[PDB]
């Protein structure tokens, strides 16, 4: 087991495989309440399932870290927690809805 | 003779004051880096009797080493007022001399001599450490010329 | 590649533990630091004896400004105002008119030395090597007004310093 | 490889374009324009209502991870009815990438404070308020940061004069530093530099 | 350089280093303050032919930004994930 | 004409914020004079506060009123915490500036400014 | 102590110099009769908070426009 | 006498130096010069406001420990006693109880400053 993650304040996780399975499964559950055709759901389910596949099929932490390309396994756990927090927030924002308002005529024209 | 005595007494106090100049630990911007290089071993301002002291109550000279902004102006005037007399101001660098590169800014004082009286103006941006040392030695020779007791005698 | 600056595990063999106990109780690493300052006490100091000795400089040094002449004595400046246009500080002020012999010459050429940032752009911009920054850095004054140079002051600087300025330009003009 | 010409990195341009429409697909409620410059910088132009949703998504989404707010600034363009353009420059360490998010506002319209997303944004928003007068809603502590105490105006606006309106000096009668209308011994000399000949045909605007 | 032998020994011992091999005061190993004149090279555009400016004009190749989307399939990231750094083989631990 | 509010939804709500700010300034003047050791009286300080509120009496835009109140609160905070110095407090009284008469003739004699 | 409040309140309105005591009555409206404006009224309300030593919210304060209506208010 | 003469001379010499220091130099007193110092800006609040003491418990312990040394300083004289068995036992006893009290205050976190 790792003695240290190397990043100050990031504690080493004793059970990273199970923790990742909990988090990705939670992320998928939250996406279920997002509309099917929302691009956030389709993309996040796709990339979330890839990580869940890699955790299930790879028992060694170091070999799993190489597959995930997310840094330390504790870094990957934190990213999963961040994605789960974003998915909940997305439900109230509903950014899949059409553009709230067009900008004025020359709002983005440069040079003036 | 009274004149001979006050002439010699002027030399003593003038010698003591210029031989023991303590600048206030006061720096503002880039010019303070060259001021740091005057204290550094190559020039060793300490060897002339020039020693930094933090407290204005224990300072004889204010070296305005850098830009004076409007927000800073009341503070600079405050610590100048809090220096016991006699006290001297050396203006270092274009910013302190007259605004320099920021002369036309809305936030800069166009010369520290709008705020305090200035004894010596050291030109440059920044003046070399040697140029500042030349300015300090110029201040010393100004103090050497003072005639306080001679003028008092003829009052 | 990276390296760790502080990720090492002290050994726990009795000799190493005692070595550290002696360090803690006998102040061995503090005594060691005293040795370093002692060695400096007996090193020759780096101080130079200003003003009898001077810090080294190079021909490119940017100091007090000066207006130069041709060997005949005619002014090099022909009032093109390139130095005035480039000056980052707007330190230069120029007026010009046809001279009594028709020459294109300045009637005003001021440098506010309290505005100037001693950047040397003016001498880069000058097409005739008229305005230069000379090697003088010992010209601090007792009044602000003494640092507002007009054309007479700048020409006097050129006449005062031309011997050094010409030699400094000779050493460096092939890098320009 | 012409020696004096900056080389083109086409791989980055393709990668940033792909991610550009990736963000537009996911946040259509807010994204108004996406562009990639010829030196491979991706800019996302959004409606101001989407400052928190867009920034939160870029920080938190697993395919973005823009964890660092490199810079937050404003630009004043007086000819626009929304004269202030607010610019977020973000950095992604995971993907070694940068992205710029831009929105807009006017003198009287507040922008949501993004401190809840990036704690770095605290002082950047104080600077924008100080120098441009843009108000940020729900800022924990919004006040001047750069200008003098009691300073009036927002200096970085294009119509604020370079030398301001007041200057300082010490007045012996009142024994304090005073502020008075600005007079310059030498007025700043305005230079008209632009050549009357077009330089870059590629950027010509239609007549 | 002018220190006596005993003084050199004393300060060598005190510091634990041989201080005479790397003195911090400069003597004669520094360059002469007068040098021969240079003869600097020219650049790649110094030619008399095949040198039309329009073929070497970087500014006129700059283009307005490509509009990807305006308001007038696999997930992607801005770039591939960053490769993990390797430990130094010069000196991994300080 | 549909715009995002700052705080107040209408001038009636805005005027409430103004009154609360006026109370805060009115209460603070005695503290400012005492703490800063000013040589003006509390009446002068409160008259000046009234003068500053009066110059903006003609505003009818709730968003503009809200921004004036926000700045008023910031100015008050600078004073209460002695971030301002005596020079900053006294700048409201323009003590060192000579009167500029407003009659046509007086301007005519002195220069070209209208 | 209703009877005494009509004296306390009128005691304050007399100190506030802008008021003319001859023109002042327990029913004189601050705006129309006494020639005051919103900020003067606000200042009056602050003086009342001192004598009776309690806070009068703005929602409450704005309704008090005559010396009488304050007395009715203090009673509660 | 010698002692009182020596003390009087020292403190008179110091007093004369202060008298010269105040009456010899030229003075120029005004309000800003004599204002309290705080790095250029006016102080916020009186310097007489309470200043919390985070080592208050060590300070009280100092009183108790400072009296122990009054009990110990006679030890050089007590060592001249013929009854050295009792004296050595009571000397060691007193110092140990001082050490025990120190160890108690240490283990109970009395020597850590309040945060
Ligand atoms: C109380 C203490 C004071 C009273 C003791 C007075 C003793 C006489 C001191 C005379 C020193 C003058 C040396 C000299 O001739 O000048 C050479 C110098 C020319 O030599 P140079 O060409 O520059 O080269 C110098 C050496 O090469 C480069 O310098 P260097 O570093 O090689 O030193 C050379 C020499 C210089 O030393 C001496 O000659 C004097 C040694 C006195 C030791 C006292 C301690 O020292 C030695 O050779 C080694 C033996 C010295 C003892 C070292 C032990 C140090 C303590 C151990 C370390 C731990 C400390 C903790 O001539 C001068 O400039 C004259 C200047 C006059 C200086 C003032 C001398 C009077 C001092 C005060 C007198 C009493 C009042
Ligand atoms: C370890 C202790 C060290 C002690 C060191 C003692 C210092 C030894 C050197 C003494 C030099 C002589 C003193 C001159 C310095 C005076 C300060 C000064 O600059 O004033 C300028 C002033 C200048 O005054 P002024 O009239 O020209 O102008 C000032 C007024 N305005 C501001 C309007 C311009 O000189 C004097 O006023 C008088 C000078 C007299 C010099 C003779 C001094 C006599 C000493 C007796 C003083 C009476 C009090 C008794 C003190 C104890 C006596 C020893
Ligand atoms: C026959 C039986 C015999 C029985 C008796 C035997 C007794 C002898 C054996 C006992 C041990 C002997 C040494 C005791 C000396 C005191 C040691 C000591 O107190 O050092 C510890 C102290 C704390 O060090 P620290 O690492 O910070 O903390 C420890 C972990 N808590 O460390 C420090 O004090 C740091 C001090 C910092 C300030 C130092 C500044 C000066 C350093 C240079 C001084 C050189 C000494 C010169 C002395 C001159 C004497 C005239
Ligand atoms: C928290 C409570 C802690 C209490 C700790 C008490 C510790 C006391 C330890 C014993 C100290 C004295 O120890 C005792 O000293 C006496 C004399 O000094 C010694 O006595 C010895 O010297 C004396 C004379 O000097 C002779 O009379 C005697 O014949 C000889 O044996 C004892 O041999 C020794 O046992
Ligand atoms: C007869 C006199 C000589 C005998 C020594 C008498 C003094 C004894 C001192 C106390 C001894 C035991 O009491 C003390 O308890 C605390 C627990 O908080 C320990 O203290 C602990 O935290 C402090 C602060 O970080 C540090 O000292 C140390 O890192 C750690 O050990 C001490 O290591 C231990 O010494
Ligand atoms: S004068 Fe030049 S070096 Fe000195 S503070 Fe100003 S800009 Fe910096
Ligand atoms: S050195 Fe620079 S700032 Fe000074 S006059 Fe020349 S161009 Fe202007
Ligand atoms: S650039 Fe040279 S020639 Fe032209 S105005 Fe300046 S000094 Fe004169």
């Amino acid at each position: 087991l790792k003695k240290t993650t190397g990043l100050v304040g990031l504690a080493v996780c004793e059970t990273p495989h199970e923790r990742l399975k909990i988090l990705y499964t939670k992320i998928l559950d939250v996406l279920g309440h997002i509309p099917k055709n929302a691009a956030y759901r389709k993309y996040t389910e796709q990339i979330t399932n890839e990580k869940l596949s890699m955790v299930k099929a790879e028992p060694d932490v170091k070999k799993l870290e190489e597959r995930l390309q997310g840094g330390q396994i504790e870094e990957v756990i934190l990213q999963a927690e961040n994605e789960l927090s974003l998915a909940r927030k997305m439900i109230q924002w509903k950014p899949w809805e059409p553009l709230v308002e067009e900008p004025p005529a020359s709002q983005w024209k440069w040079p003036i | 003779r009274g004149e001979y005595v006050v002439a010699k007494l002027d030399d003593l106090i003038n010698w003591a004051r210029r031989s023991s100049l303590w600048p206030m630990t006061f720096g503002l911007a880039c010019c303070a880096v060259e001021m740091m290089h005057m204290a550094a071993p190559r020039y060793d301002m300490d060897r002339f009797g020039v020693v930094f002291r933090a407290s204005p109550r224990q300072s004889d000279v204010m070296i305005v080493a850098g830009t004076l902004t409007n927000k800073m102006a009341p503070a600079l005037r405050k610590v100048y007022d809090q220096m016991p007399e006699p006290r001297y101001v050396v203006s270092m660098g274009s910013c302190a001399n007259g605004g320099g590169y920021y002369h036309y800014s809305y936030s800069v004082v166009r010369g520290c001599d709008r705020i305090v009286p200035v004894d010596i103006y050291v030109p440059g941006c920044p003046p070399t450490a040697e140029a500042l040392l030349y300015g300090i030695l110029q201040l010393q020779k100004k103090i050497k010329r003072e005639k306080r007791l001679r003028i008092w005698y003829r009052r | 590649t990276y390296k760790y600056v502080n990720l090492r595990e002290p050994s726990m063999d009795m000799k190493s533990v005692t070595d550290r106990a002696a360090q803690t109780l006998l102040w061995t690493e503090l005594i060691r630091g005293l040795g370093m300052t002692l060695s400096y006490l007996f090193r020759e100091p780096a101080t130079i004896n200003y003003p009898f000795e001077k810090g080294p400089l190079s021909p490119r040094f940017r100091g007090e400004h000066a207006l130069r002449r041709y060997p005949s004595g005619e002014e090099r400046c022909i009032a093109c105002k390139l130095c005035e246009a480039v000056c980052p500080a707007q330190a230069i002020t120029i007026e010009a008119e046809p001279r009594a012999d028709g020459s294109r010459r300045t009637t005003r050429y001021d440098i506010d030395m309290t505005k100037c940032i001693y950047c040397g752009f003016c001498q880069e911009a000058c097409p005739v090597d008229a305005i230069v920054e000379g090697p003088n850095f010992e010209f601090s004054t007792e009044t602000h007004e003494e640092l507002l140079y007009n054309k007479e002051k700048l020409l006097n600087n050129g006449d005062k310093w031309e011997a050094e300025i010409a030699a400094n330009i000779q050493a460096d003009y092939l890098y320009r | 490889t012409r020696p004096t010409v900056r080389p083109r990195n086409d791989v980055a341009h393709k990668q940033l374009s792909a991610f550009g429409e990736y963000v537009a697909e996911i946040l259509p409620k807010y994204v108004q324009q996406v562009q990639v410059s010829c030196f491979n910088e991706l800019e996302i132009c959004i409606h101001p209502d989407g400052v928190i949703p867009v920034l939160t998504f870029l920080r938190d989404h697993s395919n973005a991870q823009f964890k660092s707010l490199a810079d937050l600034t404003a630009v004043d363009i007086p000819t626009r009815q929304n004269r202030f353009e607010i610019v977020y420059n973000l950095l992604s360490l995971r993907f070694n990438s940068r992205i710029r998010v831009k929105t807009y506002t006017d003198e009287l319209t507040p922008i949501e404070s993004s401190v809840p997303v990036y704690k770095a944004a605290n002082w950047y928003e104080r600077e924008i308020w100080d120098m441009f007068g843009v108000f940020f809603a729900n800022h924990p502590d919004l006040r001047r940061i750069l200008t003098d105490y009691g300073f009036e105006g927002h200096p970085f606006r294009k119509d604020f004069p370079l030398s301001g309106y007041v200057e300082l000096r010490y007045d012996d009668e009142v024994k304090r530093v005073v502020a008075e209308p600005v007079e310059l011994a030498q007025e700043f000399r305005k230079f008209d530099l632009n050549s009357p000949w077009e330089a870059f045909p590629a950027y010509r605007q239609p007549p | 350089a002018s220190a006596t032998r005993f003084i050199q020994w004393l300060r060598n011992w005190a510091s634990g280093r041989d201080l005479q091999a790397k003195l911090q005061l400069r003597y004669q190993e520094i360059s002469k303050r007068t040098q021969p004149p240079p003869k600097l090279p020219v650049g790649p555009s110094h030619k008399l032919s095949n040198n039309y400016y329009c073929t070497r004009d970087g500014r006129r190749e700059a283009m307005p930004p490509s509009i990807v989307m305006s308001s007038q399939k696999k997930a992607v990231s801005p770039a591939p994930p960053i490769k993990r750094w390797e430990l130094s083989q010069d000196e991994p631990y300080l | 004409t549909s715009v995002k509010p700052i705080f107040s939804r209408d001038m009636n709500e805005a005027k409430r914020r103004v009154r609360e700010l006026y109370r805060a300034w009115y209460r603070e003047v005695p503290n400012t004079v005492h703490l800063f050791q000013l040589d003006i009286s509390v009446k002068q300080g409160r008259d000046k506060v009234r003068e500053m509120f009066k110059k903006n009496a003609h505003i009818t835009d709730p968003r503009v009123v809200d921004l004036l109140v926000i700045k008023g609160k910031m100015e008050l905070e600078e004073t209460i915490k002695v971030w301002k110095q005596r020079t900053h407090v006294m700048r409201f009284f323009h003590e060192t500036e000579a009167p500029r008469p407003k009659d046509f003739l007086s301007k005519f004699y002195v220069g070209h400014d209208p | 102590t209703l009877e005494g409040i009509k004296d306390r309140v009128l005691y304050v309105l007399k100190l506030y110099d802008k008021i003319d005591p001859e023109k002042l009555s327990v029913n004189s409206h601050f705006m129309k009769d006494l020639g005051l404006d919103s900020l003067d009224q606000v200042e009056i309300i602050m003086a009342m908070e001192d004598e009776f030593g309690f806070e009068i919210p703005d929602i409450d304060a704005e309704k008090l426009m005559c010396p009488q209506e304050i007395v009715d208010y203090i009673a509660d | 006498m010698n002692l009182m003469l020596a003390l009087l001379t020292n403190f008179t010499l110091a007093t004369l130096l202060v008298i010269i220091a105040f009456w010899l130099p030229q003075l120029n007193v005004y309000s800003e010069k004599t204002s309290p110092y705080e790095c250029g800006f006016d102080p916020m609040g009186s310097a007489r406001l309470p200043f919390s003491m985070k080592f208050f418990l060590v300070a009280i312990t100092f009183l108790l420990f400072d009296l122990e040394i009054a009990l110990l300083l006679p030890l050089p004289w007590a060592s001249q006693t013929a009854n050295l068995n009792t004296m050595l036992t009571m000397a060691l006893f007193l110092i140990i109880l001082l050490a025990v009290s120190l160890a108690y205050e240490w283990t109970q976190k009395g020597l850590e400053w309040t945060e």
